[PDB]
Order: structure tokens, then C-alpha cells, then sequence
């Protein structure tokens, strides 16, 4: 998930993007 | 911005900024 | 604080606050 | 949608949680 991902490690663009509608 | 941690209202914020007028989902469970 | 004009960043962190844990989708277009 | 209700007009509980997941 994303808080896994980007919160307890480092975010990136290419995971952000992935939640966009 | 986004590659550092990014955490709570912080990571809403970036999804925010990045995914712009295509809005974005936050599911921090799932 | 959620009976009022909320925009922009101001209503994605109105839902953030609100929906906790449950997380939730923004958006905006549709 | 969600800016329609809650930006261009006052927003509501009822509305916010209705894009809870």
C-alpha cells in the first residue's frame, strides 16, 4: 500500500502516480 | 518533492499536488 | 470544520480528517 | 461531485463521507 511505500519508506513519482484517478 | 517519506496529511498533500485535476484515491490500509 | 466552502487542498484535508484510517477517494473532474 | 457540493457550495458530513472509503 501506499503508506508502506512512501511513508515508512521512500516515496517516488511512479508510486504516486499509481493512485491517480 | 516526492522522494522523500512522506506521511500523513504530508502524503495527501503530494498525491494532491502530483495527480493534479485527475484526483487521486488514499487508502492507507489496503 | 466541515460546514463550510472547502477547496482545493482545504477539502482534501477536510476528508483526510474526516475519513481516518478508512482513507477515501478525491475527485474533482467527475 | 465533491468540488460542486463542498467547494462551490457549503460543504456537509454527509457529503465528506460519502467519498470515505
Amino acid at each position: 500500500g501506499i503508506v508502506e511505500q512512501c511513508c515508512a519508506s521512500v516515496c517516488s513519482l511512479y508510486q504516486l502516480e499509481n493512485y491517480c484517478n | 518533492f516526492v522522494n522523500q517519506h512522506l506521511c500523513g496529511s504530508h502524503l495527501v498533500e503530494a498525491l494532491y499536488l502530483v495527480c493534479g485535476e485527475r484526483g487521486f484515491f488514499y487508502t492507507p490500509k489496503a
